[PDB]
């Protein structure tokens, strides 16, 4: 009755999406068609797991919270942190004494700065499109570069200063590329001092 | 000095090797005893506890040989012969500068451990069976 | 045939840094970068898979001229 992954991959016009469990459904052709319909999003990854979706975030320590910058430029973090560290020294004698004789105006910052930071300097955050669901590892897969450019980080590790002089700056594989040819797999790569002008095509290289 | 007790981002406590969550102060230190913590401690005594220790410096008699230390030791009354070990200066109670040499350490139970500085890299072998002798009757200890 | 061995890698090197470096010489399909999982430490070597043999062999020929953290990188056929 349940035909295997082979024949289901043969039947469907897009066998990219049909997985191990879809042969065990109650309507495989419909399910794999809806899995391959256009702008739908897939089922969350933890429907088959054993760990209740986030009880694997046990031992990892994380930062408390980064306030957004427009709120940090109100000084509320510095005043509130100083006030908590002042209140952490108080005994219960002075904690119940300043309950009946309160010294007020401890922060009393202003209202024009707050109304500025919520209306003048409001910042659009970094949102995401509707397909991009969340899984447990998501914020630590951050690794997700091009030929002809090298990052500052990689250039520090290589000892390769970014400059425009295409011959003293180049990557140390320049001499070998002059001898052996340009990349077999980048036919349109242009390298300054080889097949691109040295001072003109200073971006290290470019596909053109 | 527990190296696995963690406090997380919300004011609870966690065993880090066990990966376990605990609500209050008293629920971690009642978990350190228990079959989850002890067996994970084993996966990651009595003779050490009952060592008699007066800490009495014996008398050594160093002497330049050529082809040796002579420690007079009062009675142990046990079968176990005195033991030597070569130890580095890297770990110490005060940890001060100039660490970088080796000590030939000698010990026996009731009484104090003795150390001998070695500045040369190699001259002898600080081994137990190859190069020690125990005159248990007169109670002088040997090592060359 | 499409995979090269990379050696003499400082353990501070990341898989993204290896990817950035070797994509200058040809498109890279994948990188296998062995790690002691108990200590979380890279082991001084990696395998870089190119899309074909010609690309990998070209890489080997042009790849012996890089120092990463002052250490010269070795690239060999495997
Ligand atoms: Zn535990």
């Amino acid at each position: 009755n349940r035909f295997t992954v082979a024949e289901l991959k043969q039947l469907v016009a897009r066998p990219d999406v049909v997985e191990m469990h879809d042969v065990t459904a109650q309507d495989p052709k419909l399910l794999v068609h809806l899995k391959a319909t256009r702008n739908s999003v897939p089922v969350p990854r933890h429907w088959c797991f054993k760990r209740k979706y986030l009880q694997g975030k046990r031992g990892i320590e994380k930062p408390p919270f980064e306030l957004p910058d427009f709120i940090k430029r109100t000084g509320i973090q510095e005043m509130r942190e100083a006030l908590q560290e002042k209140e952490e020294q108080k005994t219960m004698k002075s904690k119940m004494r300043e309950k009946v004789r309160p010294k007020m105006g401890k922060i009393d910052i202003d209202y024009q700065k707050l109304h500025d930071a919520f209306f003048k300097w409001q910042t659009k955050p970094k949102l995401t499109i509707h397909g991009d669901l969340y899984y447990e590892g998501k914020e630590f897969e951050t690794r997700l570069k091009k030929p002809g450019d090298l990052s500052d980080e990689l250039r520090i590790s290589l000892g390769m200063p970014v400059g425009p002089n295409a011959h003293k700056v180049p990557p140390p594989w320049l001499i070998a590329m002059q001898r052996y040819g340009p990349p077999p797999s980048y036919p349109n790569l242009k390298i300054p001092g080889l097949n691109s002008p040295i001072p003109e095509s200073c971006s290290f290289g470019y596909h053109a | 000095k527990d190296p696995y007790f963690m406090k997380n981002h919300l004011g609870s406590y966690e065993c880090k090797l066990c990966l376990t969550l605990h609500n209050n102060e008293g629920s971690y230190l009642a978990h350190t005893q228990g079959k989850k913590h002890q067996t994970n401690l084993a996966r990651r005594v009595e003779v050490k506890k009952f060592v008699k220790i007066g800490r009495p410096g014996y008398k050594v008699t160093k002497q330049r040989d050529s082809e040796l230390f002579q420690i007079d030791y009062p009675e142990i009354a046990e079968g176990i012969m005195p033991r030597h070990r070569f130890m580095s200066a890297y770990e110490q109670r005060i940890e001060p500068p100039d660490r970088r040499w080796q000590y030939l350490l000698m010990a026996a139970e009731p009484y104090e451990t003795i150390a001998f500085k070695v500045p040369s890299r190699e001259i002898d072998k600080a081994e137990g069976k190859f190069w020690t002798h125990w005159n248990r009757e007169t109670k002088q200890f040997f090592l060359q | 045939d499409a995979t090269v061995y990379v050696g003499g890698l400082d353990e501070k090197v990341s898989e993204p840094l290896l990817w950035e470096l070797f994509l200058q010489a040809g498109p890279v399909v994948n990188t296998h970068m062995p790690k002691d999982r108990v200590t979380g430490q890279h082991q001084g070597y990696g395998f870089v898979e190119f899309l074909s043999e010609e690309d990998a062999d070209y890489a080997i020929k042009i790849m012996n001229m890089i120092k990463l953290y002052g250490k010269p990188i070795r690239v060999n056929k495997a």
